């Protein structure tokens, strides 16, 4: 995340950190045995028996008191992703559970993030703190980003014919404030401004042209526009 | 070049080794193009 700031500690109990080989991803609690992420983070299809999910983290990679490290016993990512047009890009991760069905052990920092059914809107992750930067953040970032309408994200000297149904472009034109990599999968959740009575998750970071630079806003995965699938494979 | 360059953190030596329009920087990790 580009031009955030420390997340707090007890702000981000939904976020999930996914490691594997040599590559990072993010996603989001949003049932007890649940992760939503990108579907590009499985592109090369990995084992479920490689990935490490750990909820409850503050910092990345680091193994904390209240953190939760699970397997992931299967995945799904949804049909039709295309490595090319990177549209439907969200995936679905099962994690394992015991013999009485529970999987993370909910807590004051582990709570999964509510669906969607004047809209303030924010972006976190552990990634490039700078467009091409050298190592991923160590503390969670995060960054307030608007909304920005479809016509002006599908501009042609924005992201053009790119921005596909399923997509959603959040963020300022005039840059300096965006994901980057490394925050992949992670939430992009917004709560209304004028009552602030739920925080909802409604975009997953998925990909963009460089990170925080002009005219080229983060591109997210409309998590309502998804929500049908969401709910019919789990 | 622009295009789309997908937002994971992956190491890289080459530019196969990352997704979409993303290469391989100079940093050993994929990122976006020219």
């Amino acid at each position: 995340v580009v031009g955030g700031l420390v997340a707090l500690r007890g702000a981000h109990p939904y976020i999930a950190a996914l490691y594997w080989g040599h590559s990072f991803c993010a996603g989001s609690l949003i049932a007890p045995c649940w992760v939503l992420t990108a579907a590009h983070c499985l592109q090369d299809r990995p084992a479920p028996e490689d990935l490490t999910v750990v909820l409850g983290q503050e910092r990345r990679n680091h193994s904390c008191e209240p953190c939760q490290t699970l397997a992931v016993r299967s995945y799904r990512l949804h049909e039709a992703f295309s490595p090319v047009s990177y549209q439907h890009d969200l995936a679905l991760l099962r994690l394992q559970e015991d013999a009485d069905g529970s999987c993370a052990l909910l807590s004051p920092y582990v709570q999964p993030v509510c669906l969607p059914s004047t809209t303030l809107c924010q972006v976190a992750g552990w990634g490039h703190q700078f467009e091409g930067a050298e190592e991923y953040a160590s503390f969670l970032q995060e960054a307030q980003v608007p909304f920005l309408s479809l016509e002006r994200c599908s501009a042609p000297d924005v992201h053009g014919s790119s921005i596909l149904p399923g997509m959603l472009c959040a963020g300022f034109l005039e840059g300096g404030t965006d994901a980057c990599q490394g925050d992949s999968g992670g939430p992009l959740v917004c709560e209304d401004q004028a009552a602030e009575r739920r925080l909802t998750l409604q975009g997953i970071i998925s990909w963009g042209s460089g990170c925080g630079d002009r005219n080229k806003p983060g591109v997210y995965t409309d998590v309502a526009y998804y929500l049908a699938w969401i709910r019919e494979h789990t | 070049d622009g295009g789309i360059c997908p937002r994971i953190g992956r190491l890289c030596r080459r530019d196969s080794d990352c997704p979409g329009a993303c290469i391989c920087r100079a940093t050993r990790f994929c990122g976006s193009g020219y």
